[PDB]
């Protein structure tokens, strides 16, 4: 009741933190969504959150050279499509290491497994497995698409 | 199976999307949901 | 103590001091006057350039709302004197320097000219054989078509009416000289801002439509009427024959027997041979039905005069606007619209960002909307007319619209309270700036990778023999559906969600072929995938304007850089080369950046209307039916690529420039180059800082001391703010220059 | 330095307050009291409300706190001229830091240093060539 | 002004026409239009909508030049505070982005310095210089003559 | 022709069965909506019923937009 | 097409997609005219449409939409 029927307040009660509690940064459902995303899900081993997220991006990857790539209207589309994102895959583990190498190189924290050097290396081991596992699973649905349309029409009982 | 309507595409991932994806992730919620111990 | 008239006042609101201002000449000998770091005279050359660059700074001048007031409603009066004369100029030049009469007799064999050229120096031949024996330079403003609309066969009309222009000037000088001096008006009086929108809505802007067609319904439509009837302009009857013989409106019109009976009974449709919505054009000459426009200024009016009615004033009907704003505000924005009321009822630089923003987006409107449905008769198929009036009304709504920008800025600067602003839209505004400008600035980027990087894309695959991996309507295509989708519900409309219209709105939607003598008037403008491509790049660069006028306001009061950058003003140069560098902060150097992105949006929006017009609309029409474009349909192509519009664009179309020696073109030519030169004379200024040039100053000063020729007002090299004015300036002119001699040379030497 | 005091100002919040420097580097405070609840322009955007008695408010810099300052003391009725800016850091630690000496720079008092005098004039300042390949510059020799 | 000059007159001397120089160059429209203008031909086309030719590689490198001056402009232009507070907007943002709030910079950003800028600018605007000019001379004379 | 169809001077149904009904209309809603009614610069005297209730302004104001009604309402039932 | 011949033809209430369909079950709910697997409708809700006057696929479709429309209000 009251006064306050508004949906905007300051950051979590501290007005002169610059940010602000609005419906996209601090609602329950944002709150909620956000807090369960494999990067910051409660009590998760870095190295599944990093196999969770390199099987979503390794999974979507394909895509855009798949259909769009050189090798597009070629025999070797799909191959095409899953080279691209292996590589892509590769360079991005690169640089999450290099990433982790470089900002962890004083004492380690305590309160964050994943902000520390052994747990930005697990994440980064998670994701090149999870995402070259998704990359390659997507070219192998691609590569069968006939028989994944016959599955999903029954063309073939 | 096939359909001669418009965007006979869509039921293609959508059967899947209702019969496989949309109870699997509800009752995830759910079940995680009530078997949530925070106090309260 | 001048004259005193008697009084003047009817119960009104009224209120005057009388005699604040005596008439004097002494300040006219006093140059600097106004300025009390001015006023005691010049010590370094300095001195001058503030004089002119502080003489409509009425805040700076005095602290008095009052004396602002009344020195901006004098400046108004002078400025529409300024008009006033300009416009009785351009109707006089049509009386006694044009072919107007000649061309009216023959508008498709005969090119319109109103400026004759004196033979000096072998520039007479700018003379140029414009057709009928006359011989002068071709125009592209328009004014004939306007004048033949109007109803004008005669240079006499021409020469009352600049007559008229000139005593208008001389009222409006004499109402300013009036109101600054002998009855100056209160604060109070011009806060009235209920009643001054009721009489700007009801009695400006409806009672001038509502004259305006009765113009149109008694002069100009008759004698149109029998002017495309193939009637000579000689045998046609004046003006107000049609008046004095009412059997002539008749015969015309056959309601006109009805009288004005079916007028006040609401029998309107009796009316309906003269007040139409036919849509589409007129065949003989390719614009608008001036009935369609009688009828709509009508309608205009009528909703304009209703609009008057809504605020109170002395009669306890109406809205306040304090209550309407106050009762707007919601669970997402606090107060709301409280505070809005009285900043916009106290601060005059907030109503000028508003009315400069509206204005040039209202400029801009008009540009879009006259090309495609064009309004005066013959003008379509004058393409120099229909590009120059497009470009100049565009460049015009740009200016306006940074105006918008510099005003805002100075609000924040100077009349924003922030006890007057707490919790409002304006404080919430500012209390996430952040959140906005970061949020535009990715847009920003977004917009100019998937815009500008699809052209590079394709110039990059073209270049490397791979035409089947470019964005193309031929490859991989980008096709505005959207924009399609509209066209044809337009084109729908006349039969569905249109009734009682009987062709389209504008052809350049779809449907017929309109072409006048052998050349297109209007036709489909079909979208494809270069037009996607262009619609983008203009998304991005206003885009990237509006981010930078938008930071500019945002940030006028402070950053996290510079948190008191508001004690610094609305104009300054930076705040040191400290805090890693500063220059720029202010307000005023937005500003001065984004006229340079204006530029660039705009120069890209009218090289896309040139480009697209030339190739896919204009041209000429055989007698078998079909049309041949001026550029043979090069667009969908060529402009899908940045090399495209460096070579069948701009290197293709320059040729007629840059060969127009020898010719009543050549000034274009002439121009051409002085615009490039004026460019590449901006670069000094901006590439540059006033150090350098100050110390070069030094040792000039040297030689001058040597000889004892130096000035007691010592030379200063310019300021910091100066300098980068004076590059933006330079740079602004020399370009629309250029583009002004291209687009003319090219639009007149194309049929 | 004990610990600091005072409420802080009425106001909605904003996104140019502290950012991840506060926590992980540095904060600054300014304490100040007033004689009435009034309506004052934060160094960061909009407008705050300071409460009658005694204020106390964080900020990302010590310019953004002089800034405060000058506003207090140059921009309401009754001056504000009893505010105290601090330095504070993640430990803890609170940094007293203005008017250093209970006394505003402005104005001489007794009992300071001189630092950064030079007994000379910038034209007597040694010549660059006398001084190279030290690691000072003519100003600081 | 001094390659323009050796440029143009060896270009009519190779041809065997050497009044259009001496005839057109004493007017700036005469450089403008027969020397500049037309020894663009061939350059840029050297890709199209109709093909590709061995003057392709000249051509996209022209274009490149142009665009790297016009690059330049931009760090000559607009100065660093500008600049420096946009980035400010930018490190807030992504300060307050969930997911990526996980990555935080190593030095902190910030804009280019005064003197940076000068020199930047000038790298750019010097290579477009250099390139453009490469690239025109190049294309025309091995088109005309190559 | 392909123009809306209006109606000539009925003055039996275009008078009072709707112009004098959309004015009497507009009187009640203005009279039940107006938030000054009589604080108008006329006072124009004998407050009455109706025609001339409270003040001259709202007595105009209402007869004005009484008559935006009617003219509304005769065109849409005569066609359009 | 039920309009045409109502009395004839068995008005269809939705299309089927089931990919555990053989194709003896697919032959069989190929029915009412109907170029792939189909149920058809026992709920009225044809006559009612039709009798209310209702002609089109349009009609029915915007009805849907305003009823979308109705529902979030
Ligand atoms: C019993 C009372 C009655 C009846 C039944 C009618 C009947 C009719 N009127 Mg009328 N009218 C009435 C009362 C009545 N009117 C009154 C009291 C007034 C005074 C306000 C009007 C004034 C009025 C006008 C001005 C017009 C009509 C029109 C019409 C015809 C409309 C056909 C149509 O589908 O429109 C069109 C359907 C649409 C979906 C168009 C809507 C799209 C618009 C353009 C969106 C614009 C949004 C706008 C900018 C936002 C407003 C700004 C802000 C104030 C919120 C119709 C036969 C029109 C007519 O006569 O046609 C010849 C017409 O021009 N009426
Ligand atoms: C001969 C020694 C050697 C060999 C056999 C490898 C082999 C490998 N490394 Mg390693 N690396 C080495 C030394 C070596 N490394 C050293 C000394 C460092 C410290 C600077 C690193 C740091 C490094 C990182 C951060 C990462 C790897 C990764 C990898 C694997 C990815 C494939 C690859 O990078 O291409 C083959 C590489 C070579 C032939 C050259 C090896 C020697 C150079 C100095 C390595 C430099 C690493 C470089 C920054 C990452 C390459 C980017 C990538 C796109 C190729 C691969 C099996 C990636 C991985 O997936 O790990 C799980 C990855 O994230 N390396
Ligand atoms: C409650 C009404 C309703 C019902 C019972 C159905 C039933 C069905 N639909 Mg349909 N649908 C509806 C409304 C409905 N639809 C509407 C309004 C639309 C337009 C937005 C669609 C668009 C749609 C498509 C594109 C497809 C189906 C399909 C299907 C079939 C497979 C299930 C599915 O994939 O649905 C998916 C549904 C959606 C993607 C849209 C959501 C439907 C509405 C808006 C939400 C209903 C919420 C409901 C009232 C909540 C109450 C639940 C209750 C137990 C508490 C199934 C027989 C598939 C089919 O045709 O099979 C061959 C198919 O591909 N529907
Ligand atoms: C129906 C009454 C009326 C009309 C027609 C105007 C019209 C105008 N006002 Mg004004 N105003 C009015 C009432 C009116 N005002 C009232 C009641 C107040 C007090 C609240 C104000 C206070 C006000 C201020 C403070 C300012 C204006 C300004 C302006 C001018 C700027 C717009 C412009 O340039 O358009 C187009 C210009 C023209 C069409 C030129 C014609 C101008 C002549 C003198 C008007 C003659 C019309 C007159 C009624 C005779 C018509 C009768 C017959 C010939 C048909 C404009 C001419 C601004 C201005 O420019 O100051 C000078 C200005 O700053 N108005
Ligand atoms: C400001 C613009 C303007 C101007 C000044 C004129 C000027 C003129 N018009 Mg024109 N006209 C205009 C706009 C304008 N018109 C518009 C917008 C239309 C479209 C509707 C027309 C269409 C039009 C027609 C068809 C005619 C004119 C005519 C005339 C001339 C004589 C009318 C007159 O004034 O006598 C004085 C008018 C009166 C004394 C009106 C009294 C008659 C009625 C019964 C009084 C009712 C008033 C009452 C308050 C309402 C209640 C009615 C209800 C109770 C039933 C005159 C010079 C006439 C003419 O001479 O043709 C050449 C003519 O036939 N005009
Ligand atoms: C109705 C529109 C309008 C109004 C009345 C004002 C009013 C005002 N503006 Mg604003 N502004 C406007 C539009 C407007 N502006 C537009 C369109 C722009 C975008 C360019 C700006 C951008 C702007 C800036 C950046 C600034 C102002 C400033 C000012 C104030 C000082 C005026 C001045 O500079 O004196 C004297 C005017 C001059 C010395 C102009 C001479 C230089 C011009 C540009 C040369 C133009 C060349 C010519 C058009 C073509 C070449 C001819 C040549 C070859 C001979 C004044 C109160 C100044 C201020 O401090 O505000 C308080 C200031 O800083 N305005
Ligand atoms: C052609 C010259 C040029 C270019 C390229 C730019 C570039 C840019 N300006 Mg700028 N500007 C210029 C001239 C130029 N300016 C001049 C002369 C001025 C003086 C007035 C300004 C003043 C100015 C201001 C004040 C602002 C900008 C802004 C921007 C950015 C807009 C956002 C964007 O487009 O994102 C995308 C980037 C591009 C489209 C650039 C091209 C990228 C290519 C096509 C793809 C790159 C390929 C790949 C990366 C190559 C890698 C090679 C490998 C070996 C590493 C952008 C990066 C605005 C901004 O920052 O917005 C946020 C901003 O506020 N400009
Ligand atoms: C081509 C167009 C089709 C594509 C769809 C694109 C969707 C764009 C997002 C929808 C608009 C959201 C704004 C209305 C939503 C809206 O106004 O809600 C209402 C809400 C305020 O409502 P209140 O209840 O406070 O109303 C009280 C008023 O009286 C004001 O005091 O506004 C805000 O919360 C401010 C936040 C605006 C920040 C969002 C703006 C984001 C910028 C991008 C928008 C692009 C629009 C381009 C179209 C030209
Ligand atoms: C000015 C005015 C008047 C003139 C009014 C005019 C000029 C027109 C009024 C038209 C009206 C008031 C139309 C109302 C339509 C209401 C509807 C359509 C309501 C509900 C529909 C529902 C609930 C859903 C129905 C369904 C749909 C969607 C289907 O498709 C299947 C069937 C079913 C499920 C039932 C008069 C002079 C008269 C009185 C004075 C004021
Ligand atoms: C709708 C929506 C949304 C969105 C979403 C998204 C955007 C997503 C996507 C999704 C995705 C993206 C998914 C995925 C999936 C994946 C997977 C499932 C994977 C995989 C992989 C695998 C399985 C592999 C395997 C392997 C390995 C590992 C090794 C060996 C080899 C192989 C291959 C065997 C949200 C909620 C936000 C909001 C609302 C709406
Ligand atoms: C050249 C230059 C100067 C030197 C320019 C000066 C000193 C201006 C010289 C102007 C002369 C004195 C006036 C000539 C122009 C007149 C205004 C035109 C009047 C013509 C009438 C007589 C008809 C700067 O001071 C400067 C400052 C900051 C950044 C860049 C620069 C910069 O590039
Ligand atoms: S370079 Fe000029 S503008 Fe920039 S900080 Fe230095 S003095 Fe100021
Ligand atoms: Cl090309």
């Amino acid at each position: 009741m009251a006064e306050s029927n508004q949906v905007v307040q300051a950051y979590n009660g501290d007005p002169f933190v610059g940010h602000l509690s609005t419906p996209i940064s601090d609602s329950a459902f944002t709150r909620t969504f956000i807090g369960n995303l494999p990067a910051y899900r409660k009590g998760l081993s870095p190295i599944l959150r990093g196999l969770e997220v390199g099987m979503a991006h390794g999974y979507f990857l394909i895509g855009p050279w798949t259909l769009l790539g050189p090798l597009r209207d070629s025999e070797y589309q799909y191959i095409g499509g899953l080279i691209g994102a292996l590589a892509l895959i590769l360079v991005a583990t690169a640089a999450l290491s290099s990433y982790g190498l470089v900002t962890f190189q004083g004492e380690q924290g305590s309160g964050d497994t994943l902000q520390t050097a052994d747990g930005w290396s697990q994440f980064a081991a998670g994701f090149f497995v999870g995402g070259m596992g998704g990359a390659f699973v997507a070219y192998f649905l691609l590569e069968n698409l006939s028989v994944v349309d016959g599955i999903f029409r029954g063309l073939f009982n | 199976m096939d359909g001669s309507y418009a965007a006979s595409y869509l039921p293609w991932i959508l059967i899947p999307m209702v019969g496989w994806l949309f109870p699997a992730v509800t009752m995830g919620l759910l079940f995680i949901h009530i078997e949530s111990e925070g106090e309260g | 103590m001048t004259i005193s008239p008697p009084e003047r006042e009817a119960k009104a609101k009224v209120s005057v001091d009388n005699n604040p201002v005596p008439t004097s000449f002494e300040k006219w000998g006093k140059p600097g006057h106004f300025d009390r770091t001015l006023a005691r005279g010049p010590k370094t050359t300095t001195w001058i350039w503030n004089l002119h660059a502080n003489a409509h700074d009425f805040d700076s001048q005095t602290s008095d709302l009052e004396d602002v007031s009344r020195k901006i409603f004098s400046a108004h009066f002078g400025h529409l004197a300024v008009v006033f004369v300009w416009l009785s100029g351009m109707y006089f030049h049509g009386a006694k320097f044009s072919n107007y009469e000649g061309w009216l007799a023959d508008p498709t064999h005969i090119k319109p000219s109103a400026q004759v050229v004196w033979p000096i120096v072998g520039q007479g031949i700018l003379n140029g054989d414009v057709g009928g024996g006359f011989h002068g330079i071709q125009i592209t403003s328009g004014l004939f078509y306007l004048w033949r609309a109007s109803g004008f066969t005669d240079s006499y009309q021409l020469y009352c009416t600049a007559i008229g222009g000139l005593v208008m000037a001389a009222l409006m000088l004499f109402a300013g000289w009036f109101h600054y001096h002998v009855k100056a008006p209160k604060l109070e009086w011009f806060q009235n801002v209920e009643s001054m929108m009721n009489h700007h809505l009801a009695g400006l802007l409806g009672l001038g439509s509502l004259g305006w067609a009765g113009h149109q319904i008694h002069v100009s439509m008759p004698i149109n009427k029998l002017l495309d009837a193939g009637v000579a302009p000689k045998d046609i009857p004046l003006p107000h024959e049609f008046i004095l013989e009412p059997s002539k409106m008749a015969e015309l019109y056959p309601s006109f027997a009805q009288g004005l009976t079916p007028f006040f009974t609401l029998n309107w449709g009796v009316y309906s041979d003269f007040l139409t919505f036919k849509g589409g054009l007129n065949p003989v000459t390719g614009g608008l039905w001036l009935s369609d426009t009688a009828h709509h200024h009508l309608a205009i009016a009528v909703l304009f005069i209703i609009a008057g009615h809504m605020y109170r004033t002395n009669w306890g009907i109406g809205h306040s606007m304090k209550e309407i704003l106050e009762a707007h505000k919601g669970p997402f924005t606090g107060e709301g619209h409280k505070g809005l009321y009285e900043i916009l009822t106290t601060s005059w630089h907030a109503q000028l960002a508003i009315n400069l923003a509206l204005l040039g987006s209202l400029t801009i409107i008009v540009a879009q909307h006259m090309y495609a449905m064009p309004p005066y008769p013959y003008q379509a198929i004058d393409y120099a007319t229909q590009l120059s009036l497009f470009t100049h009304h565009m460049w015009i709504g740009g200016f306006l619209i940074v105006g918008a920008g510099a005003h805002g800025a100075i609000f924040m600067v100077r009349d924003y309270d922030p006890a007057k602003n707490v919790n409002n839209l304006l404080d919430r505004m500012l209390r996430h700036r952040d959140a906005i400008i970061s949020h535009l600035n990715w847009v920003c980027i977004f917009l100019g990778f998937h815009s500008f990087g699809l052209y590079i894309h394709n110039d990059t695959m073209r270049a490397l023999g791979r035409p089947q991996d470019m964005f193309s309507d031929t490859a991989i295509q980008l096709q505005p559906i959207f924009a399609q989708w509209v066209q044809h519900l337009h084109t729908l409309a006349p039969g569905a969600t249109a009734p009682n219209a009987l062709a389209t709105a504008s052809y350049a939607f779809g449907g017929e072929t309109i072409a006048v003598a052998g050349k297109v008037a209007m036709m489909p403008i079909t979208l494809g995938t270069a037009d996607f491509m262009v619609h983008h790049i203009h998304a991005f660069t206003i885009h990237v304007t509006a981010l930078i006028l938008l930071k500019g306001v945002l940030y006028a009061r402070s950053s996290r850089l510079v948190p008191d950058k508001a004690n610094l003003g609305f104009r300054f140069p930076c705040d040191g080369p400290g805090r890693g560098g500063t220059c720029q902060v202010s307000g005023w150097d937005h500003v001065f950046l984004g006229l340079f992105w204006m530029y660039n949006s705009l120069s890209i929006v009218i090289f896309h209307f040139s480009w697209k017009m030339q190739s896919d609309v204009w041209g000429t029409v055989s007698p078998d039916g079909s049309v041949t474009h001026v550029t043979l349909g090069n667009f969908a192509q060529s402009a899908i690529t940045i090399n495209g519009w460096l070579r069948d664009f701009l290197w293709a179309q320059a040729a007629n420039v840059i060969n127009s020696y020898g010719s009543a073109l050549s000034a274009y030519g002439i121009m051409f180059l002085a615009g490039h030169f004026v460019f590449a004379f901006s670069l000094m200024f901006l590439f540059s800082g006033r150090g350098y040039w100050q110390e070069l100053i030094e040792s000039i000063v040297w030689a001058h001391n040597k000889l004892n020729v130096a000035p007691a007002i010592q030379p200063r090299a310019l300021s910091i703010i100066q300098g980068r004015a004076v590059g933006v300036a330079h740079y602004l002119l020399g370009g629309i220059v250029t583009t002004w001699a291209f687009f003319l040379a090219r639009s007149l030497s194309i049929g | 330095m004990t610990e600091l005091s005072g409420q802080p100002p009425k106001f909605g919040g904003s996104t140019g307050g502290l950012l991840s420097k506060a926590n992980r580097e540095e904060k600054y405070a300014i304490t100040w009291t007033s004689a009435s609840e009034q309506v004052f322009e934060m160094p960061t955007g909009g407008a705050a409300i300071m409460n009658e008695g005694e204020n106390l408010l964080y900020l990302a810099r010590k310019e953004q706190c002089l800034a405060l300052g000058t506003q207090l003391r140059t921009k309401f009725k009754p001056k504000i001229q009893d505010y105290k800016i601090y330095r504070v850091y993640p430990s803890g630690e609170v940094q007293y830091l203005h008017p250093a000496d209970g006394v505003f720079p402005e104005k001489v008092n007794e009992g300071r240093e001189a630092q950064g005098t030079k007994t000379r004039r910038i034209g007597q300042n040694p010549e660059p060539v006398t001084i190279k390949f030290s690691g000072k510059a003519p100003y600081e020799v | 002004w001094l390659t323009f000059y050796w440029h143009w007159k060896h270009l009519g001397v190779w041809s065997g026409n050497v009044a259009q120089f001496n005839e057109n160059s004493t007017y700036l429209m005469g450089w403008f239009r027969d020397y500049l203008w037309a020894n663009s031909a061939q350059l840029i086309n050297g890709y199209n909508p109709y093909g590709v030719n061995n003057l392709s590689v000249w051509a996209w490198m022209f274009l490149f030049g142009h665009l790297v001056w016009a690059t330049g402009f931009m760090f000559l232009i607009s100065w660093r505070g500008y600049w420096q507070e946009l980035i400010e907007t930018i490190v807030w943002a992504h300060e307050r982005t969930p997911l990526a709030n996980l990555v935080r910079w190593k030095d902190k950003p910030v804009a280019l310095s005064i003197v940076q800028a000068r020199l930047v600018g000038l790298a750019h605007f010097t290579v477009g210089y250099v390139l453009t000019y490469a690239a025109f001379l190049i294309a025309s004379t091995a088109g005309k003559f190559g | 022709l392909a123009q809306a169809s209006p109606t000539t001077a009925g003055w039996s149904l275009s008078v009072g069965i709707i112009m004098c009904l959309c004015n009497v209309f507009a009187f009640v809603i203005g009279y039940f909506a107006i938030q000054k009614t009589g604080k108008g610069k006329d006072l124009a005297l004998p407050q009455l019923a109706s025609k001339k209730t409270f003040g001259l302004p709202e007595l105009l104001a209402t007869m004005s937009f009484g008559h935006i009604l009617g003219a509304g309402m005769v065109l849409g039932l005569a066609s359009s | 097409q039920w309009i045409k011949d109502p009395l004839n033809i068995r008005p269809i209430a939705h299309a089927i997609w089931d990919p555990h369909f053989g194709e003896g079950a697919v032959n069989a709910f190929t029915q009412a005219g109907a170029s792939n697997p189909v149920n058809i409708a026992y709920s009225g809700v044809y006559h009612w449409f039709y009798t209310i006057g209702m002609t089109t696929n349009q009609e029915l479709y915007s009805g849907a939409v305003f009823l979308l429309v109705l529902a979030s209000l």
